[PDB]
């Protein structure tokens, strides 16, 4: 046990660092991206169904992301514990939660309380790849999607029942020390104003704006995959120093 | 409490 | 001589100077050399990127996703995913090309290309 | 006073004068927007060159049919001129 | 002088002149109508389908004011009006 | 002494001739124009074609009168000739 | 020879008034085609904006059938109403 | 006689005639050209029309301008004619 | 009989009337044109427009200098006809 | 009395003329359409030249056939005038 | 009293009127042309100012040859007509 | 009797002042097309600018090949009309 527990300890200080290492090298990219939005957003009508809230809201796609592993001391529960509060929030506004899940420790959570998971992506909390945030972005952005027309309980010409909202639940990483469970809402997104040769688009802002929405909710999606890998392996080395310690 | 997702427009507040 | 810096969500991927670069767009095909105007634009799903600069051989490379943003002195190219040419293998792109996803025969697609059979 | 022939003969050259002159000017822009349409169409996607024949042809066709027709309404009035005394 | 001779004169500089401005009428909105169709197909190779349909309507238009004047072209070459 | 009606009647008929020719180049090249927007139109979003024919029938609306016009006008100017003294 | 000076006006003028019409007929028929044109892009582009963006299609055709309507007024005098007729 | 004022009026009219084509001409081409700069501005940016008249009436106060200076001259050549006898 | 200045007046007075008719075509759709370039720079980059005018009356001068040329001597046409007997 | 072969070859060589200028105005129009389409190809990708040439060429042989066949005729207009008497 | 002087002097004076004619239509479209490239050119990117520049004094510098050599050639046609007696 | 080589001198110089006045609007298009193709390609890859020039060269010298070939026919005519008697 000690033994183990030291050595899992060392082991999630290392993986900790790895973690941030891909946390700052996915920075660029997403910086950039931003900034290709912004101009392009400046540019072009804001207009996208992605980009303006729906009338009378009834759902929300609520996704979890939560640790395959089941070591990490708390960071399950404090996840799980957001999600709790995020959904009395939208209750109380009035909106059904749809629940997606990430790592299979919220998925024996949720099946344990009897709710409805509608999709579950499991396997890689410990290190997440692009490829599992543009699936998990996709299968969200066709949700959302497909509430446009969705109307009350009636799916609409769709026929799929969609979602009015997104949001993510998940741990920041504030420092080596902090970690935060938070829910942020990722869509509908809202525009913010900041006061203050031009670019020439290809073909029109629109499309390429209307292209990379898309795009940009799966990176944002994926950093927040990073920053939820690298507050477990920061919760697991506490948890490994505590059991140490015991 | 609740962290909303924005798109920065440089323009002035119309 | 203009900067090219392709980088992808994962990480950063290449960067340095260069004197030509061919792509690929929605639009239809372009060529940025040095003095080229500022511009945005969004390549085609199959799309390469073939990187021409002086003193060694070009630069092949599929790429997946790849928004090409042109700047004064610099070019970026934010890709999902890129692969140059020389790890490409064409057994696989082959393989994966022909399939019914559009999304796999895409990135085959794009690895043909940059290999030379397109 | 004088002989009809030669006024009506002036006329008609001048009227197939003008049909050349409408036709020339309608084949030689309408082609050359079509041909800027194509230029355009292969400098941006090549492979699409083979695709873009089939289209462009026939309104090449078309544009140049009215000039061709009217080449054979200019033969009928220098040579064949209607109502010629 | 006949006076035959100076209307069919005029009926014939008349005709020219019909039939050079609709040639030039239709050889420019046909060309005008081809390059938005090229432009059309090679932007969306799938679309030829869904825009020939349309694109006949322009000709189709077009075209028919020049047969217009093509049919009373005649009437200045071949019935000359008032030739007396 | 040359049946200076017989002037009148010439004129008149060329006149007539302007004034159809040139309203069929105006239409002819109005048309296509129109038609082509509406083909970019069209192929830029196949659905949107629900809707342009109100805009483009207006627009040739216009052109075709202003095609039409010369018709009359025309006639005017060859059946019924002004000032025939 | 001695032939009646109000035919040869007449001759003039409405050929004159055949030209005034032609040019004026070409210019309203162009300038309808391109108005038009611009039209039906933003049109198609701009579904929502189709009641803002009449108002310069308005404006362009009050403008351009302007000109047209005076070269029609202007035919229609040098025809009837012909100056230096004698 | 011929009665020579008669020719040169004639001869007048037909300037007059073609003073106003191209007249027509010029103005209905160009205010056709900005009216299409002034449609795809306003449908580009909705909010930028308020700077768009300014420049477009610039314009338009051009083209019209040279048209309706023809115009004038039309008047010299058809009421005060310069070299009647 | 008719006069010999009678008829060279009447042919100083129809190519005049071609002179500055064909000026006013050209003025008319380069002056447009120009409009219309400034138009879409303005709507796409308005805070430039002050830049614009420097060169947009550039090219009208280009443009109107040629028509202005071009109705001088239309002048030298009319008010001292060269050649006139 | 007027000499017929002077009005008839007088109207044929007018016919002639504004064939080669109906000619002219076509083929200037159309060549710079087609080479204002080669230039923004070369701008937007310069080593399309290569294969630009090959669509670039038929266009403008496109519109030069044309253009050099208005000569043929023009030519048969003044050299052997149709009709000539 | 039909010396013929009068007519060379009218065939003249109406020739030069069309060289005018084309002449100041083909300078109006292309400085037209060339400024509204010039303008977007600009528009796009104003630092190219000076860049901009040199290409279009070169279009200019050969369009406005193109119409200036007209007048030169209209010169021609009346001050010194050749064959005039 | 009205001289014949006065009506074949003035119908020569009207044929002349027709094929200068289409060469002339031919070139000046043209120019301004090719020039306008030429002013963005350089706003928009200047490091083209050689590149560039060749085509641009090329269709202006195939513009004004037959802008010169028309000065050619006009000075024929104006200098060995046809059918001079």
């Amino acid at each position: 046990i000690k033994k183990i527990t030291k050595a899992q300890e060392l082991i999630a200080t290392s993986r900790i660092a790895k973690a941030q290492a891909r946390v700052e090298a996915a920075r660029p990219y997403a910086a950039e991206i931003t900034n290709m939005l912004t101009e392009l957003a400046g540019a072009s009508a804001l207009d996208h169904p992605l980009l303006v809230e729906r009338k009378q809201p009834k759902r929300a796609g609520v996704l979890v992301v939560s640790s395959d592993r089941g070591l990490c001391g708390a960071y399950n529960a404090n996840v799980l514990r957001r999600a709790e509060e995020l959904f009395s929030l939208l209750r109380d506004e009035g909106k059904d939660p749809v629940l997606y899940v990430v790592g299979r420790k919220a998925l024996g959570y949720f099946s344990f309380r009897q709710r409805t998971v509608v999709e579950s992506w499991t396997g890689f909390s410990e290190r997440p790849t692009y490829e599992n945030a543009r699936e998990i972005a996709d299968t969200l952005v066709n949700a959302f999607m497909a509430g446009a027309d969705d109307e009350g309980d009636d799916a609409g010409a769709d026929g799929i029942l969609g979602v009015d909202e997104l949001h993510i639940v998940f741990t920041e990483f504030r420092s080596m020390l902090s970690q935060t469970a938070v829910a942020r809402r990722a869509a509908p997104m809202e525009v913010e104003y900041v006061g203050e040769t031009l670019y020439s688009f290809e073909p029109d802002p629109e499309t390429l704006f209307d292209a990379l929405l898309p795009r940009y909710i799966a990176t944002r999606v994926y950093a927040a995959l990073l920053e939820a890998a690298a507050s477990e392996s920061a919760s697991r080395r506490r948890a490994m120093k505590s059991a140490t310690d015991n | 409490d609740l962290e909303k997702e924005s798109v920065k427009v440089r323009k002035p507040a119309p | 001589d203009l900067n090219v810096e392709i980088v992808a969500v994962e990480r950063e991927l290449w960067s340095g100077p260069a004197t030509f670069v061919f792509t690929r767009t929605t639009a239809g095909e372009i060529g940025i050399l040095p003095r080229h105007i500022p511009l945005v634009a969004q390549l085609v799903d199959d799309a390469m990127v073939r990187v021409e600069r002086e003193g060694e051989d070009d630069l092949r490379i599929a790429v997946d996703g790849g928004f090409l943003s042109v700047t004064e002195e610099t070019v970026r190219i934010l890709v999902e995913n890129a692969q140059f040419e020389s790890e490409i293998d064409a057994d696989a792109a082959k393989e994966d090309a022909a399939s019914d996803d559009e999304r796999t025969a895409a990135w085959g697609r794009a690895r043909l290309r940059a290999l030379g059979q397109i | 006073d004088l002989d009809p022939n030669a006024i009506i003969t002036a006329g008609a050259l001048i009227g197939g004068g003008l049909i050349m002159g409408g036709g020339a000017i309608g084949a030689g822009i309408g082609d050359g927007i079509a041909g800027n349409a194509l230029i355009s169409g292969i400098a941006r996607q090549p492979e699409a060159q083979g695709r873009l024949f089939t289209p462009f042809f026939i309104t090449v066709g078309l544009v140049e049919a009215a000039y061709f027709i009217n080449l054979a309404f200019m033969a009928l009035f220098v040579f064949a001129t209607p109502g010629l005394q």
